[PDB]
RNA sequence: AAACUGCGAAUGGCUCAUUAAAUCAGUUAUGGUUCCUUUGGUCGCUCGUACUUGGAUAACUGUGGUAAUUCU
RNA sequence: UGGUGACUCUAGAUAACCUCGGGCCGAUCGCACGCCGGCGGCGACGACCCAUUCGAACGUCUGCCCUAUCAACUUUCGAUGGUAGUCGCCGUGCCUACCAUGGUGACCACGGGUGACGGGGAAUCAGGGUUCGAUUCCGGAGAGGGAGCCUGAGAAACGGCUACCACAUCCAAGGAAGGCAGCAGGCGCGCAAAUU
RNA sequence: UACUACCGAUUGGAUGGUUUAGUGAGGCCCUCGGAUCGGCCCCGCCGGGGUGCCCUGGCGGAGCGCUGAGAAGACGGUCGAACUUGACUAUCUAGAGGAAGUA
């Protein structure tokens, strides 16, 4: 998958392509408008809830 | 149809507009308004077909959009606005005033009137009702409603309007001995004196009218407009006095106009 | 696609028409929305001309008029007891026009004692709370007690109504159409109509 | 009895009949005031209309109809439905090629008010056009004249 | 310019398959209905923050998906 | 109070009600500028209701070609009528419930056919007639076949939508799109008809 | 020497129209449903004003608080194209055999 990630505090966006299904295990079987702590996305993504 | 129609074919237009065959497929198709579209002159036909002031419909659009035409004292920019029986068309720029009055052959004449006459008109009262805290009302033949009329005014009478205020000045009652114009049917445009009215209940009444030369004709009651009281009309009458000549004497007049003129 | 056209019917002789045009919109019918008794629930239908109709689907209250007294009061609706068209509009408790219905009586009782100063529908035990004593047995002026006793010469009800005031439930008939205006209005049954519907309810049960 | 034969209480809708009153009129003379009107084309309302006790919402004299349109006349043939009869109207139709005529006829189901009792068959009714009262009924009996022999 | 809003798109044009008291024609009626618009009337008639109220959403900016659409 | 040939009309008086899927009782815009901080002149757009105009829709009466090798039909599953409702923009078997047994027909009902859209009209004609009218005006209907709807004052709309039936297009096979009996044009069909 | 047309078995196959019975796409109505989105509260960090309290001002947090809006979906009803199996009827086509007349 690709991940269109935005940031409404300053309105800047970025498309990050994640071809690793271990990271996408956090988002599976969720729904729209449900917040998920995005710790699995990497190491810069520690305190980040999307 | 699935709704109201907006065109009028030129062959199905009213006969008294005197349009011809070959200039187009369509007729002007009057807007909704105070007069019926089988009983009206649209302003485009009066202004280029009768007065010859224009040569196209585009020039009628240009003349009307300069706010130069007042019909019953108000400016009309609509070129298909239905003018009708006894409306005062007043062009201020040329200093002309007209009233739409039928000719003896049932068409609207180009009747010029003085600006003294152009401040009033006669209307025929078609409905009286009392409405909402006892206020009496009129409804005239050109969709005017008037609050608080005189209580002697009844249905089929003829009142007189002042065109600025909109209020009644006086009126004529419907009685034998008053003067008429016929506004419908075969006898359209003729003028005479009421002599009789036979009342058939549940149907239309018949009014007998006598011409100034002793000719007599009937109409229905709805085709009767009381012009004046007794013999004096309250308006100016057109070229013919509402006296329909037969074809023989019309031929004789037309031939006597050639052996004398020239 | 419910239709009210005539052209799907036989002719008067009994021959069948062939349809020449298909179903038009102005010949439509709508579903037959059956009012019940419950808390107020009214839906809105957009109809021909752009006007508005009210489908009451649930009513509990509407105003009924005492015809003899000329007293109209808003009043809770208790139950349906008799429908003159179908009997299955009673077991389902459907409110339509002309149906016979049980309503409350206390807005009529409180008007009656305030206007005529007489007890109505009270038991023979005569337990009277001190609320209505000061309207039934008030102090009042001589000119005003004269009027209140002059009213008492004609303040007499039929015996068929006072046994209903004994149970706190009058019998009424709905005069408006609840599927078409969202209201259940009507009048209290009195007299010949009252004993007619009384023997009809008597014979039906 | 004698009116209330249906499942619903029959009454004239314009007349209020539960006006309370004192016993000197409550016991003295008991009379329901009758609603009637005068239809307008010279027809006079019958005596049985203004004093009878029948309830017919389709009657031209005591019911809610107006008479407007066509006055016609036929001859009664069938009296077998409830409050409505069948008349027959005979006419001649001109065929142009032969300069001659042929006898045609048309039937009309027409509503008969209970104020015209003693209506036989064979006699001439006058009918008036009203609003559509049924699927096939548009006219209403206004005046009955007897046949030639009934003295 | 764009876009939101409003109106029009139910007229016109074409064809004659269906349809035999049906369509249609003349005549009547709506006192048994609805009616954008036009025209006139009405619009302090009601006895109970205003020197101006609230939340959004396009166009636009920016990140995109699909082989593909007047897709989003 | 007023009206009609006729109201259960209009207006009046009284008691209430007044739908959260709410009724009206202006939080709108331009131009000219002002008179004694107030009072303003023209417009524009609105708006419940009433009337008018353009209609529409349901009814009234009379009128249509051939066929009896079509003589009885309609009524179970509304046929004809009565009472009460429901639904409808409203009148009505329009639908429902309960009753009545009616309604049409040799004066041709019912059924079938039509190389039948109906009229205004056309050709022919001593007089009478006979045949034609798909076709530019009016009225109806239908947008391949049926059906259902949304929006709207107005549509059961097809140069709107949703299905099914018959055809048929693009595809990366996952999906997506369609409706010339508008103007041209093409194929077909034919004895038979024009310029993308 | 050939044609013509019939019966025609095949209950050839296919298609149409009436009906019996069974099924039922889709919209609309009704009873639910409640993914989500707000507001008012309740506290925390707390300014100003008035007076430790209230109104504003910024947030943030949670509470099955209490309401407003609300999509998917489902029960039912209705309208209802179509589908299947029959029965009757009609047509187009593949079809052995033959007969008579036609010349």
């Amino acid at each position: 998958m690709k991940l269109n990630i935005s940031f409404p505090a300053t309105g800047c966006q970025k498309l990050i392509e994640v071809d690793d299904e271990r990271k996408l295990r956090t988002f599976y079987e969720k729904r729209m408008a449900t917040e998920v702590a995005a710790d699995a996305l990497g190491e810069e993504w520690k305190g980040y809830v999307v | 149809a699935r709704g109201p129609k907006k065109h009028l074919k030129r062959v199905a237009a009213p006969k008294h507009w005197m349009l011809d065959k070959l200039t187009g497929v369509f007729a002007p198709r009057p807007s909704t308004g105070p007069h019926k579209l089988r009983e009206c002159l649209p302003l485009i036909i009066f202004l280029r077909n009768r007065l010859k002031y224009a040569l196209t419909g585009d020039e009628v659009k240009k003349i009307c959009m300069q706010r130069f035409i007042k019909i019953d004292g108000k400016v009309r920019t609509d070129i298909t606005y239905p003018a009708g029986f006894m409306d005062v068309i007043s062009i201020d720029k040329t200093g002309e005033n007209f009233r739409l009055i039928y000719d003896t052959k049932g068409r609207f004449a180009v009747h010029r009137i003085t600006p003294e006459e152009a401040k009033y008109k006669l209307c025929k009262v078609r409905k009286i009702f009392v409405g909402t805290k006892g206020i009496p009302h009129l409804v005239t033949h050109d969709a005017r409603t008037i609050r608080y009329p005189d209580p002697l005014i009844k249905v089929n009478d003829t009142i007189q309007i002042d065109l600025e205020t909109g209020k009644i000045t006086d009126f004529i009652k419907f009685d034998t001995g008053n003067l008429c114009m016929v506004t419908g049917g075969a006898n359209l445009g003729r003028i005479g004196v009421i002599t009789n009215r036979e009342r058939h209940p549940g149907s239309f009444d018949v009014v007998h009218v006598k011409d100034a030369n002793g000719n007599s004709f009937a109409t229905r009651l709805s085709n009767i407009f009381v012009i004046g009281k007794g013999n004096k009309p309250w308006i100016s009458l057109p070229r013919g006095k509402g006296i329909r000549l037969t074809i023989a004497e019309e031929r004789d007049k037309r031939l006597a106009a050639k052996q004398s003129s020239g | 696609g419910i239709s009210r056209d005539n052209w799907h019917k036989r002719r008067k002789t009994g021959g069948k028409r062939k349809p020449y045009h298909k179903k038009r919109k102005y010949e439509l019918g709508r579903p037959a929305a059956n009012t019940k008794i419950g808390p107020r629930r009214i839906h809105t239908v957009r109809v021909r001309g752009g006007n508005k109709k009210y489908r009451a689907l649930r009513l509990d209250v509407g105003n009924f008029s005492w015809g003899s007294e000329c007293c109209t009061r808003k009043t809770r609706i208790i139950d349906v007891v008799y429908n003159a068209s179908n009997n299955e509009l009673v077991r389902t408790k459907t409110l339509v026009k002309n149906c016979i219905v049980l309503i409350d009586s206390t807005p009529y009782r409180q008007w009656y004692e305030s206007h005529y100063a007489l007890p109505l529908g009270r038991k023979k035990g005569a337990k009277l709370t001190p609320e209505e004593e000061e309207i039934l047995n008030k102090k009042r002026s001589k000119k005003i007690q004269k009027k209140y006793d002059e009213r008492k010469k004609n303040a007499k009800i039929s015996s068929l109504l006072e046994e209903q005031f004994q149970q706190g439930k009058l019998l009424a008939c709905i005069a408006s159409r609840p599927g078409q205006c969202g209201r259940a209005d009507g009048y209290v049954l009195e007299g010949k109509e009252l004993e007619f519907y009384l023997r009809k309810i008597k014979a039906r049960k | 009895a004698d009116i209330q034969t249906e499942r619903a209480y029959q009454k004239q809708p314009t007349i209020f009949q539960n006006k309370k009153r004192v016993l000197l009129g409550e016991t003295g003379k008991e009379k329901l005031p009758r609603y009637y009107k005068n239809i307008g084309l010279g027809f006079k309302t019958p005596k049985e209309a203004i004093e009878g006790t029948y309830i017919d919402k389709k009657c031209p004299f005591t019911g809610n109809v107006s008479i407007r349109g066509r006055i016609l006349s036929g001859v009664v043939t069938k009296m077998k439905m409830q409050r409505t009869i069948v008349i027959r109207r005979d006419y001649l139709h001109y065929i142009r090629k032969y300069n001659r005529f042929e006898k045609r006829h048309k039937n009309m189901s027409v509503h008969l008010s209970p104020c015209f009792r003693d209506v036989q068959i064979g006699d001439i009714v006058t009918v008036g056009e009203c609003r559509p009262l049924s699927k096939t009924v548009r006219f209403n009996v206004l005046k009955v004249t007897k046949a030639a022999g009934t003295k």
